[PDB]
């Protein structure tokens, strides 16, 4: 009984939103803004006079690189990168709902090409934010459900 | 005069003909 | 001045802590905390080591300012009997470490980052405690970066250097400096446009290696279209690069292919990405559950440019997971840009419950190559000569079985390796931060190691067998005051232990006592061709009651080994 998705990824109650964060020019904010723009969401400033508009506040972002596996001499073989993003969605008058995103990536280490590896690491981070943003969007409908059963 | 400016084409470096 | 609290209390002597290791015998630390001012504190720790028969002075300095938060570390050991015995021909046996970590965003526009580590000798981290480094590190990183970022523009100037520890090829390239610029514009008719520029100077530690100056420009224009059920994005890009290469005499006298002092490389890129979403109600499993099926396709075309006259400074092969299948680059950096004529096809199935919460997802994808991907300098050692067809396959899965149970898995297969390239799996039960059990497995084939790593990796006994590592982590509290933590990481190829850790903490209202034991891989013996193990048993006491930290210390103990625990839900 498959059928094309007849509903928007972002709930219709969230087609107009306010994007708030302590790092408006950061990479996570840019990724979230791009993801929201791709979904047709209209973004307002924090100082807008319009009420009854839900707000999305981006919290702290944690990026951790650890050793996932080691060689026979104890040197790092694979590096595990974990990105944790916390955010809150304030529905005006109703409540606030916390959401989170966790992204895992792995890459092999090569000291002989350390500089190259560093660039690769940067690329991975640039991708991880994007993934995190997607995850946040995928949690928007659930909040809407939490708004109904309350 | 194609030495630098052929690079903007969509063909491979060992193509043409 | 007698036993203050090390967080923000008045300056004084903290509780001394002791340990016994196989590398230093008996060690004991006598720290003194100094609260210089608000947002400024320091810690001076005499660290007596008996096997080395001396005192290492550790100086920690934490600060917070409008430019951001920073931490400096300076460890100095004036003399070392063990190092002097191992290196009798040197003038001095002093060891030292300098570390600096700064991160800050000032005025929402300026970004300052410093990540600097410098050690006196490459064996520093195999002999001393791993707090800002690790014995598993292969090199020390030295990065500075200052950036200016506004909503539609950013420009970063950074310096990256590396101190390589392995005594096989200490030569490494550094970017002194690197300048990156991005500019965006989103309303050029229906199109979104952007430009990326870079200017880098590559310099090597060795004086006989080529030096380079590279300037790169990248204009990109894309057309996105979206529906309620599908989307398609068409992107057209130019890659322009200019190389000025010097110091080529030594390289050109040793290799049959010649590096050019001036190089121009321009190539177009065309990409088409498409996504569809289908939905169904899966009543057989449970009422109200929704299953989504998302096909994704991507055609990529980049012409071929012969790049054998450009030295490879900062381009490395990238792993191809499911997310990396749709990547438009084969290598990092810009020295090597592979020609592409390919289509990537993948599918993702998700299962959400009645509360619109995602409980399951599985992704599988592949890349089909119409023509061979080549850079003009192709030296990767594959297991066969396959060049076209379905060469790369990837799969991923995540299942939130219940509130406390979670399962994750990933696999990467390459037909050119005639074997699974990489794989990882994890199953975790976690009631809270104290009750948890986790089983994980990591695999990397020897073929993948031979393909993506230097030749002596495929030749050396300690690298060539790949990775087959199974790990078990557990933690349990007792009587609301005791915490027990254990970890065991075991290698199945050699049937030998890799890492092992135990930890017992007793927490009280005003104090906490922690005892930790660890046995870890710590080096390789080139004479007898076997691994070296290091054992460490230490005790520590901290003072409670001045803060709200009533935790049992489980999470802190979980992060005290060379293979630290990560929460996988
Ligand atoms: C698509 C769904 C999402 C991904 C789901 C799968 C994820 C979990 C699978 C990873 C765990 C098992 O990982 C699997 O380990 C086995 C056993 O070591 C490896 O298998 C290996 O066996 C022995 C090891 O000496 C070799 O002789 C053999 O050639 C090699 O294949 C596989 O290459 C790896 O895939
Ligand atoms: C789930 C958490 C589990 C926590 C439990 C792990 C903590 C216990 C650490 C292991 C005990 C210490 O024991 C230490 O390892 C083993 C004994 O097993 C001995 O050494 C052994 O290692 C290898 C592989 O492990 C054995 O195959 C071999 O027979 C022997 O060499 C060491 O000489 C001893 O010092």
């Amino acid at each position: 009984g498959w059928h094309l998705r007849d509903t928007t990824q972002v709930p219709s109650t969230m087609k107009v939103m306010i994007l708030d964060s302590g790092d408006p020019n950061g990479p996570l904010s840019r990724a979230v803004r791009n993801q929201l723009r791709l979904n047709g969401v209209e973004l307002l400033d924090k100082e807008t006079t319009r009420k009854d508009v839900p707000s999305l506040r981006l919290g702290k972002v944690s990026i951790a690189k650890d050793t996932a596996s080691v060689f026979r001499n104890g040197q790092t073989a694979e590096y595990q990168m974990i990105m944790t993003v916390n955010a809150t969605v304030l529905i005006p008058g109703r409540d606030i709902y916390p959401i989170s995103a966790k992204v895992f990536r792995s890459f092999f280490d090569n000291p002989q090409m350390a500089l190259a590896k560093d660039n690769e690491q940067d690329m991975i981070v640039k991708e991880m934010y994007d993934r995190a943003a997607e995850q946040l969007i995928r949690k928007l409908p659930s909040i809407r459900a939490a708004d109904i059963r309350s | 005069a194609c030495d630098p400016w052929w690079q903007f084409n969509w063909c491979d470096q060992d193509h043409c003909a | 001045l007698q036993l203050p609290v090390g967080d923000k209390r008045r300056s004084g002597f903290l509780i001394p802590n002791a340990k016994y290791t196989t590398t230093n015998y008996f060690e004991f630390y006598l720290p003194y905390y100094w609260n210089i001012a608000p947002n400024m504190d320091a810690t001076i720790t005499p660290h007596y080591m008996h096997r080395r028969g001396n005192i290492m002075w550790e100086n920690e300095f934490r600060y917070l300012s409008q430019a951001g938060a920073g931490l400096m570390e300076l460890d100095y050991l004036p003399s070392d009997k063990v190092y002097e015995d191992e290196h009798p021909n040197d003038d001095s046996s002093r060891r030292w470490l300098f570390y600096w970590n700064h991160s800050g965003v000032m005025d929402q526009v300026w970004r300052f980052n410093v990540d600097y580590t410098k050690v006196s000798d490459p064996s520093y981290f195999n002999d001393f405690d791993n707090k800002y480094g690790s014995s598993t590190d292969g090199y020390a990183t030295q990065k500075f970066s200052v950036g200016y970022a506004v909503q539609n523009f950013n420009a970063t100037v950074s310096t990256k250097q590396f101190q390589v520890f392995s005594e096989q090829n200490t030569s490494s390239y550094s970017a002194e400096p690197q300048l990156d610029v991005n500019y965006y514009q989103n309303d050029v008719g229906p199109f979104d446009t952007r430009i990326y520029g870079q200017a880098v100077h590559f310099v090597n530690t060795r004086d006989d290696m080529p030096e380079a100056t590279r300037v790169h420009l990248e204009p990109t224009i894309n057309l996105p279209l979206s529906n309620n059920w599908g989307s398609i994005n068409t992107e057209a890009k130019f890659l322009a690069t200019h190389y000025q290469q010097t110091n080529l005499d030594w390289y050109n006298s040793r290799n049959t292919t010649k590096l050019d002092e001036s190089v121009n490389r321009v190539m177009p890129q065309f990409k088409v990405d498409g996504k569809m979403v289908f939905e169904r109600d899966m009543e057989m499993l449970a009422p109200g559950y929704t299953q989504t099926l998302e096909p994704r396709a991507q055609y990529l075309y980049v012409p071929y440019r012969d790049q054998s006259d450009i030295y490879n400074y900062d381009s490395s092969l990238l792993q191809s997971d499911y997310s990396g299948l749709f990547r438009d680059r084969t290598y990092g950096g810009l020295d090597r840009i592979a020609s592409a004529n390919q289509v990537t096809t993948g599918v993702t199935s998700r299962i959400y419950d009645d509360a619109a919460v995602e409980r399951f997802n599985i992704s599988v994808g592949q890349i089909y190559y119409f023509t061979e991907s080549r850079t003009g300098d192709d030296n990767i050692t594959w297991e066969n000569d396959d060049k076209t067809g379905s060469l790369v396959w990837a799969g991923d899965t995540y299942w939130r079985i219940s509130e406390r149970w979670g399962l994750r898995g990933g696999i990467q297969y390459d037909t050119r390796l005639d074997n699974v390239a990489t794989s990882n799996s994890s199953i975790e039960y976690r009631r809270d931060e104290d009750r948890l059990v986790q089983l994980n497995y990591h695999y990397a084939s020897p073929e993948y190691i031979q393909a993506t790593l230097p030749k002596y990796y495929s030749t050396a006994e300690q690298y060539k067998n790949g990775i087959s590592q199974v790990g078990a982590v557990a933690s349990r509290p007792i009587a609301d005051r005791w915490s027990i933590v254990g970890a065991y990481y075991y290698d199945t190829n050699a049937n030998k232990q890799a890492d092992s850790m135990l930890g017992v903490q007793y927490s009280s209202c005003c104090y906490a006592i922690r005892v930790g034991y660890e046995r870890k891989l710590n080096g390789w013996d080139n004479d007898k061709q076997h691994a070296v193990y290091d054992n460490a048993i230490g005790f520590n006491i901290e003072l409670r009651g001045l803060s709200s930290n009533y935790g049992l210390g489980t999470q802190e103990m979980l992060r005290s080994n060379i293979l630290p625990y990560q929460n996988t839900l």
